[PDB]
RNA sequence: GCUGGCAAGCGAAUGUAAAGACUGACUAAGCAUGUAGUACCGAGGAUGUAGGAAUUUCGGACGCGGGUUCAACUCCCGCCAGCUCCACCA
RNA sequence: GGGGCUGAUUCUGGAUUCGACGGGAUUUGCGAAACCCAAGGUGCAUGCCGAGGGGCGGUUGGCCUCGUAAAAAGCCGCAAAAAAUAGUCGC
RNA sequence: UGCCUGGCGGCCGUAGCGCGGUGGUCCCACCUGACCCCAUGCCGAACUCAGAAGUGAAACGCCGUAGCGCCGAUGGUAGUGUGGGGUCUCCCCAUGCGAGAGUAGGGAACUGCCAGGCAU
RNA sequence: UCCUCCUAAAGAGUAACGGAGGAGCACGAAGGUUGGCUAAUCCUGGUCGGACAUCAGGAGGUUAGUGCAAUGGCAUAAGCCAGCUUGACUGCGAGCGUGACGGCGCGAGCAGGUGCGAAAGCAGGUCAUAGUGAUCCGGUGGUUCUGAAUGGAAGGGCCAUC
RNA sequence: CCGACUUACCAACCCGAUGCAAACUGCGAAUACCGGAGAAUGUUAUCACGGGAGACACACGGCGGGUGCUAACGUCCGUC
């Protein structure tokens, strides 16, 4: 690495809603203090669910046949 | 390097295995992550190529090298030497470093994130893939930010083969289809 | 369900047919073909590039072989089409 | 049959026709032709000789059929034989 | 004295590519990390300065492969300097010099210095 | 007027109102040294980004590039960047090539003082060939000179230059 | 009608052959020319300087050519 040109790079703390608090090094500066992360993204860890075929609420089937 | 200290040795185990490989050199590796922030229209006002090279900074700390044309295409009216885009390269530790952050902070400022393509390899396996936006990244905020741009991320790994390559980055985790 | 059959009735106290073997010709028909899957399309499994949205050049400075070009009708040749000069002395 | 000037609104090498009309690529829903399938329903068909088709004739002969072959009807031609067309303008 | 390795050259297209798989006791490469003293017009991608945990995986090197690239005879042909001729936009003879391409074939380099590591 | 290719017959030279193109410049860097580097084109992947840019890998090896027209060359690179600088110096110059001549060009090396490189070494412009005009007459600055009786001056000569 | 299909047609690279080029050469002669050595021959035929000229209108044939019509007792170049 050269001289200082480039701006600081130490650790910084990141906690998300769940349970995983990082420290990982980044030059954001203040802590991130972040939202849903990669541990606990829908994609993979929850409401794998899509609208794939749920069809309209029927209501009618309730009065008689 | 906390990622690369701690599946070093798993991804070997796995590889060597997996390939039927018969030394530690010949398990695929990872060269550099290279990503270059392509600013073309640009060129009335050289503010945008600032602006460029400071939002790539502040993604990765560096400072962003002020690329030059080579061609001259008439197709957008341009002439060779003049700045169009900057790129950033890093290797070894800083690499590890972007490729955590990159890994695991990255999916809550992007939206319709149902993985990424698993043929974004360039024959030999170099994982070359776009982002459609900078505040993706934790250290750039919304507010700060006038213009929006990308990135054209490419993570050029050791790999002989898309497959070894594909097994190295399932390996290391990453959300394929 | 008429019912062989008894227990807890009768009026103040009584409804009422069902899909589980398919072992086999593996219905017929023009011999075949499926014995519950084939003939049939559908979520019973699904995952893909026609067209609807916003950005760009393309026309039109020409009649045209090119060429220097990153490139032009605007730059230098030749193909025509207009203006103009000469085509004379023996 | 031969020379010179024009083929430039620019001569000075970089016009978005501002617009409608071709063509490109980017961000959206879907229809086995923008998808790759027999599994729920559990019926009587794939194909096997198919009959000539709206008023008339016809398409890879199967889009329409069934019993052992006949009316054929889902489209295309005759057909819609409103295409007769700015403003001003004589008895 | 024989094995292979390193450095410097001669020879620079039979001396170069493709395929097969070997080499680590030595030497080379890969590599560890890096405040220095040096370096990137960004990063130890390259220079390097501190070394040997591992590997011959990429290289490097070695052995065979006739798939290539090449070297290429004899004979023949084209051409011609002289003299002498015909039917003279071109050709014949006596003479020497005799190509290019294509056949037969050759071929998976030799060789000189030290510098070590090997058996002797 | 000058230069490049062929006619030009394998040394040099060689004509036509022959066939084809350019030159009457630019650069205090586009020169010198040192260090470092190697394209044109095509294929694959990727956010706008497209037959086209900026990226990552591969095929290929000069089919790119030379400030310019053409020829001959350039890998040690003459092709491209970075640091320092003015040798784009002064007086000479053995030898040679080319011209009838005026002329033109190459040039080891010497003396003085510089630039780069640790050093060996390189630099007397630009990869080379076009980018140019004799003499006379006058202008400008210096002069180890000449100064028509003397001492200066005028003027002339000498050097640089218009 | 999708067109079953080739309709005396045209059709990028890549390979396999067939030709042409003064301004194409991965190759390549004879002759021409320079230099080094040697015998034989030629009235120094060789070079340098000085005095004196003449001359710068050539043509044909042979050979390799441009131009022309590979036409001219036509024209332009090189050798005898
Ligand atoms: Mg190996
Ligand atoms: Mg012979
Ligand atoms: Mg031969
Ligand atoms: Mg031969
Ligand atoms: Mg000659
Ligand atoms: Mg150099
Ligand atoms: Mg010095
Ligand atoms: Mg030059
Ligand atoms: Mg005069
Ligand atoms: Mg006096
Ligand atoms: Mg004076
Ligand atoms: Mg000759
Ligand atoms: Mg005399
Ligand atoms: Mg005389
Ligand atoms: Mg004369
Ligand atoms: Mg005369
Ligand atoms: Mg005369
Ligand atoms: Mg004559
Ligand atoms: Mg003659
Ligand atoms: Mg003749
Ligand atoms: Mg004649
Ligand atoms: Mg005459
Ligand atoms: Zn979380």
């Amino acid at each position: 690495m050269k001289k200082d040109i480039h701006p600081k790079y130490e650790e910084i703390t990141a906690s998300c809603s769940c349970g995983n608090v990082m420290k990982i090094r980044s030059t954001v500066g203040h802590d991130l203090n972040l939202d849903v992360c990669s541990k606990c993204h829908p994609f993979f860890t929850g409401k794998q669910r899509d609208v794939a075929t749920g069809g309209r609420v029927d209501r009618f089937n309730k009065r008689f046949n | 390097a906390k990622l690369h200290d701690y599946y070093k040795d798993e991804v070997v185990k796995k590889l060597m295995t997996e390939f039927n490989y018969n030394s530690v050199m010949q398990v695929p590796r990872v060269e550099k992550i290279t990503l270059n922030m392509g600013v073309g229209e640009a060129i009335a006002d050289k503010k945008l190529l600032d602006n460029a090279a400071a939002d790539l900074a502040a993604i990765s700390g560096q400072k962003p090298l002020i690329t030059k044309a080579r061609k001259s295409v008439a197709g957008f009216k341009i002439r060779q030497g003049y700045p169009i885009g900057c790129k950033v390269t890093l290797r070894g530790e800083r690499m590890w470093e972007f490729f955590e952050r990159l890994i695991t902070i990255a999916v809550p400022r992007i939206r319709d994130f149902r993985g990424l393509s698993a043929k974004s390899f360039d024959g030999r396996g170099n994982y070359s893939m776009g982002v459609r936006e900078q505040i993706i990244f934790p250290e750039i905020d919304y507010d700060k930010v006038d213009r929006v741009r990308g990135l054209d991320i490419t993570i050029t790994t050791t790999a002989k083969s898309d497959e070894e390559g594909r097994a190295l980055l399932a390996a290391f985790d990453f959300p394929f289809r």
